[PDB]
């Protein structure tokens, strides 16, 4: 088992992780793991053998990111020496980013969209800072349909509503939603998704969070 | 048949041996290339752009990628390459000025939703008239929270837009009082973006009748020293 | 260094270390106060922080952490007229950065090596030693700090020709012995003893050939010449001029 | 007068003493990791009428000595290669050549004391 | 000036990690039903 | 076993920038306890690959060797299909199993 500190890592951090080595009944050992760091393309860059003896089932590691880097996911690929067949990962983000120092939450009513629902699908939009505090501003929302992997944006879905005490709602109407495709005929959307995005500016207008939810 | 998956061997025998010969003195970086590691990328910096020489030896095969990273000068534009944006500060007709902005889409359509990012210049707020005045709809929108501060400590402002213009100018204007006076005044700013992309920005300053937004720079090539404040 | 014996923690305390995250990259010496001469060739990144400084090392892998500071490593300064191609002009300063609290940075062990100012101080046929961590014979090893005599040689476009230049650089090497710092003891300190036994800079680890061929002896890059250009950047502290 | 957070160095810790927070007169001792060593005299940083005391105290990796491949036999395992420093944690592994067995420890790694958890083993010839 | 902190005595805060509290803690404590609790002292960041 | 960290101190008392606090960690006798704390901005911007409880005994669960809920069509069947191979002297033995994989 691999386990980063974060998520996502800038151009320059060191990635601290650690590898939990243990047998089939998940009591720690102590054995020799193969670690090779792959890159998004897939270009393995970084070999290594160590060992998990006196380490409590606990391996310590670290990887340094160059300064000029591929951005996308990266991946940590361990393997017991003994078995390359049985080969774990772990996936972390690199990109160039700030935090955005509050969260947006973007909650629909339901976890889905009765196809005859006159309402249409009515969203909740919840922002708040980082440390608990609310946050007041405006949040631009737009909807989209998506089919597999093709994403159609409605443009007539787009709502810019106020964020008032750290909560909005934004409602899209089931007229749009048929308007928006080009088919009349509302089965073809049963088995396919839907998707919002909302953009939330603060009033002083020092930062700026897009969230979206899918599926 | 079966002597033949006996006598059957392996893998052609990987073994490269590539050395860096440079005629000065640095470290030694040698390089093994093994069957069990044939997909390592081996990544070897220089800092010199120079004609250099390379040694590879041993059976297998390999490929050899020299690539040198650099800064590339760019006649595109870094900032405000998708918006224009033109900010004239002016005295009105107690010190009263007048603030106009003027924006235009560059793209074949329209631009969708977008914000106007005021800052106020050290000492000056809008006039709250003239804010009631712009924002009753013509395509504009200025929250109830900006609309309700006071004149004083209302230093930043977000004025709404519904779209602007690809095919002219979208402007508007208001009056600014300076409520605090102070010798040295900070330049204000105005930051227009649609809100589908924050990098596609523009960003432009005002000062009281100063050139551009730009502070009294000293450049020449590549290197700048601050020239703000009194020749001696 | 291809002979020599390894070097003991009082014997060169001078000596200072460069190591970036991937191994040791060369080695300069200390002049004094809170600066550091080396090559130029060696380091040449403007990401600078990372470069840090070790001192009385004498060994890589067993240190005594007894008075082994090491000090990080503030601004680097290059010289303006280097010339890649032909390797002119290789030397560059290191100024060691100190907290506020103290005015200048405190190494109570190395010592400094002062600066030479006349070419005619020293002549060639001359006792002078080359110390660092390089890689004797092809062997990578280089754990232990290497030091070995080596002679002063003069006009040296008689090995190299053209490629040689007697105003910018200096050689020495010994005929048949082949004693001869090589690759990873670059910048390295090139030391000579006067008659008052005081240690001199004579010149640092610029480019040379591939050691062992007494036919081609190594090259350094005269410290003599570049006495004013360090002044500069230096000022006029410390050794009388 | 309270001083600034002493910072945190790579692979390594510091505790805080006399008093609980950053103030006049506290002291910030430093210990590294398990596998690196606290290299240099200077582990403590105190909060005088200034700041905290000179620099941060630094944490290496301990090393290990490269060990050469036995008589009639190779090492093609480990690292990326030949005769360079092997940091705490890496493992090597033995295999003789076609007609020699293994005669002692076939794996050994970096142990704490900058030296090998095993000694280095023989290839001995194939006896029945 | 009167009633307000100098310059020179406002300490900025400079610890902004995105990650920190990369430790490791051994339960040695006399357990109480099984459970070994260890009170662990940290400083915060900025 | 059990594992919980919770506040070694008052709920009085307010964490502020710099403060020392105290962590109260309770779990099994012996156990090394290894500790991490991210900023929840990073969660904002990438939730993905956490290590939680419940992706281990999703491992765990996804390299067992039955493949059913229960039972089978005879009895050798149900000691295949629970991931078990019975063999008897008299002759009755599950078939051989050649698949790594259960059966799609
Ligand atoms: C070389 O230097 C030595 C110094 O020990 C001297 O005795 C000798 O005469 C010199 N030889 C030549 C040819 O200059
Ligand atoms: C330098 O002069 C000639 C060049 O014509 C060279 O061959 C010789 O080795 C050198 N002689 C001396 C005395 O340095
Ligand atoms: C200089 O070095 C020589 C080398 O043996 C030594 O005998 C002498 O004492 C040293 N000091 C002086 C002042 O000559």
């Amino acid at each position: 088992f691999i386990q980063t500190d974060k998520t996502i890592y800038t151009p320059g951090s060191t990635v601290l992780y650690r590898i939990f080595t243990v047998n089939h009944k998940l009591l720690p050992v102590g054995r020799t793991v193969m670690v090779n760091i792959e890159n998004p393309e897939g270009i393995p860059v970084k070999q290594d053998s160590l060992s998990s003896q006196n380490q409590l089932g606990v391996l310590p590691l670290s990887w340094d990111i160059p300064e000029l880097v591929n951005m996308g996911q990266w991946k940590i690929r361990a393997y017991y020496e003994n078995s390359p067949q049985q080969v774990f990962s772990t996936e972390f983000e690199v990109k160039e980013y700030v935090l955005p120092s509050f969260e947006v939450i973007v909650e629909p009513t339901e976890k889905f969209y009765y196809i005859y629902n006159e309402k249409g699908l009515e969203v909740t939009i919840t922002a708040r800072f980082l440390y608990g505090k609310k946050v007041e501003g405006t949040a631009f929302v737009i909807f989209g349909i998506q089919d597999g992997e093709q994403r159609i944006s409605l443009p007539e879905s787009l709502k810019r509503i106020p964020i008032e005490d750290g909560s909005g709602e934004v409602v899209l109407s089931r007229k749009v939603l048929l308007d928006g495709v080009q088919n009349p005929r509302a089965e073809d959307l049963v088995g396919k998704s839907l998707y919002v995005s909302a953009t939330v500016i603060l009033h002083s207008g020092s930062d700026m969070v897009q969230a979206e939810r899918s599926g | 048949l079966a002597q033949y998956q006996k006598d059957a061997p392996d893998h052609q025998e990987l073994n490269l041996d590539v050395s860096l010969q440079l005629p000065s003195r640095s470290s030694k970086i040698t390089h093994r290339i093994h069957w069990e590691s044939a997909s390592l990328l081996r990544s070897e910096e220089t800092k010199e752009n120079e004609g250099f020489t390379v040694t590879a030896e041993g059976k297998g095969q390999g490929t050899l990628s020299v690539v040198t990273m650099y800064h590339a000068k760019a006649k595109d534009q870094l900032t405000c390459n998708k918006f224009d944006l033109k900010v004239t500060i002016k005295p009105a007709p107690k010190n009263t000025m007048i603030l106009e902005i003027c924006t235009r889409y560059r793209g074949d359509q329209d631009a969708t939703m977008s914000i106007l990012d005021i800052s106020m210049m050290t000492g000056f707020a809008p006039d709250t008239d003239d804010l009631k005045q712009l924002a009753n709809g013509v395509d504009r929108y200025i929250s109830k929270y900006e609309l309700d501060k006071a004149f004083s400590d209302r230093n930043t402002l977000i004025i709404y837009l519904d779209k602007v213009s690809h095919s002219e100018d979208d402007c508007l204007a208001f009056k600014v009082h300076q409520y605090f006076n102070v010798e040295l005044i900070q330049p204000g700013a105005v930051k227009v973006y649609a809100y589908y992309n924050l990098e596609e920005s523009c960003t432009r300053f005002y000062h009281p009748e100063k050139e551009d937004g730009k502070l009294n720079k000293l450049c020449r090539d590549e290197l700048c020293r601050c020239a703000e404040e009194n020749c001696f | 260094i291809v002979g020599g014996k390894r070097a003991q923690l009082g014997d060169l305390p001078w000596q200072v270390a460069i190591k970036d995250a991937s191994g040791i990259t060369c080695g300069g010496i200390y002049i004094g106060g809170c600066w550091i001469l080396t090559a130029a060739h060696c380091l040449r990144a403007s990401k600078t922080h990372r470069y840090q400084i070790w001192t009385t090392v004498v060994d890589w892998i067993h240190p005594d952490l007894k008075r082994i500071v090491i000090e990080y490593v503030d601004r680097i300064i290059f010289h303006e007229n280097y010339n890649a191609g032909t390797y002119q002009n290789d030397i560059a300063l290191i100024e060691m950065k100190k907290d506020g609290n103290k005015k200048d940075c405190e190494l109570p062990r190395s010592i400094p090596a002062c600066v030479p100012w006349s070419p005619y101080l020293f002549q060639p046929n001359d006792t002078c030693i080359v110390s660092g961590w390089g890689r004797e014979k092809d062997n990578e090893r280089v754990f232990s700090l290497q030091w070995g005599e080596v002679k002063l040689i003069s006009n040296c476009s008689k090995f190299y020709g053209n490629r040689f230049y007697e105003k910018e650089m200096e050689c020495a090497g010994t005929y048949d012995g082949s004693i001869d710092a090589c690759k990873g003891d670059s910048g390295g300190p090139l030391v000579c003893m006067d008659a008052n036994n005081v240690t001199y800079v004579w010149g640092v680890v610029s480019w040379g050939e591939n050691c062992g061929k007494p036919e081609f002896p190594g090259v350094y890059t005269k410290v003599a010449n570049y006495f004013d250009w360090i002044s500069y950047h230096v000022g006029r502290p410390f050794i009388s001029q | 007068r309270p001083c600034g957070h002493p910072g945190d160095t790579p692979f390594g810790t510091f505790t805080l003493t006399g008093g609980n927070v950053f103030e006049y007169g506290v002291k910030a001792v430093y210990t590294c990791n398990e596998g690196y060593q606290l290299l240099g005299e200077i582990n403590y940083r105190e909060c005088d009428t200034d700041g905290w005391t000179n620099d941060i105290p630094i944490c290496e990796v301990v090393k290990c000595l490269p060990v050469t491949a036995p008589e009639n036999g190779k090492i093609v395992s480990s690292a990326m290669e030949p005769d360079r420093e092997y940091h705490f944690g890496q493992a090597v592994r033995f295999v003789c050549n076609s007609g020699y067995k293994i005669e002692g420890d076939e794996e050994m790694h970096c142990s704490d004391d900058g030296f090998w958890s095993k000694e280095k083993p023989k290839c001995v010839e194939i006896s029945c | 000036d009167e009633d307000i902190i100098a310059e020179e005595n406002i300490v900025s805060r400079s610890e902004f990690p995105e990650s920190w509290l990369w430790n490791v803690e051994d339960l040695k404590e006399p357990p109480k039903n099984g459970i070994s609790t260890k009170l662990m002292n940290i400083f915060l960041k900025d | 076993g059990s594992l919980v960290v919770k506040s070694g101190q008052s709920e009085d008392r307010q964490p502020v920038p710099g403060q020392q606090m105290t962590l109260k960690i309770e779990g099994d006798h012996g156990a090394r306890v290894v500790l991490v704390a991210v900023d929840k901005g990073v969660f904002v911007l990438n939730k993905k690959n956490k290590l939680t409880q419940s992706k281990i005994w999703d491992v765990v669960e996804k390299a067992d060797i039955g493949c059913t809920p229960g039972s089978g069509k005879d009895y050798a069947g149900v000691f295949s299909d629970a991931g078990l191979t019975f063999t008897s002297s008299s002759g009755q033995q599950t078939a051989q199993r050649a698949e790594l994989q259960c059966p799609q």
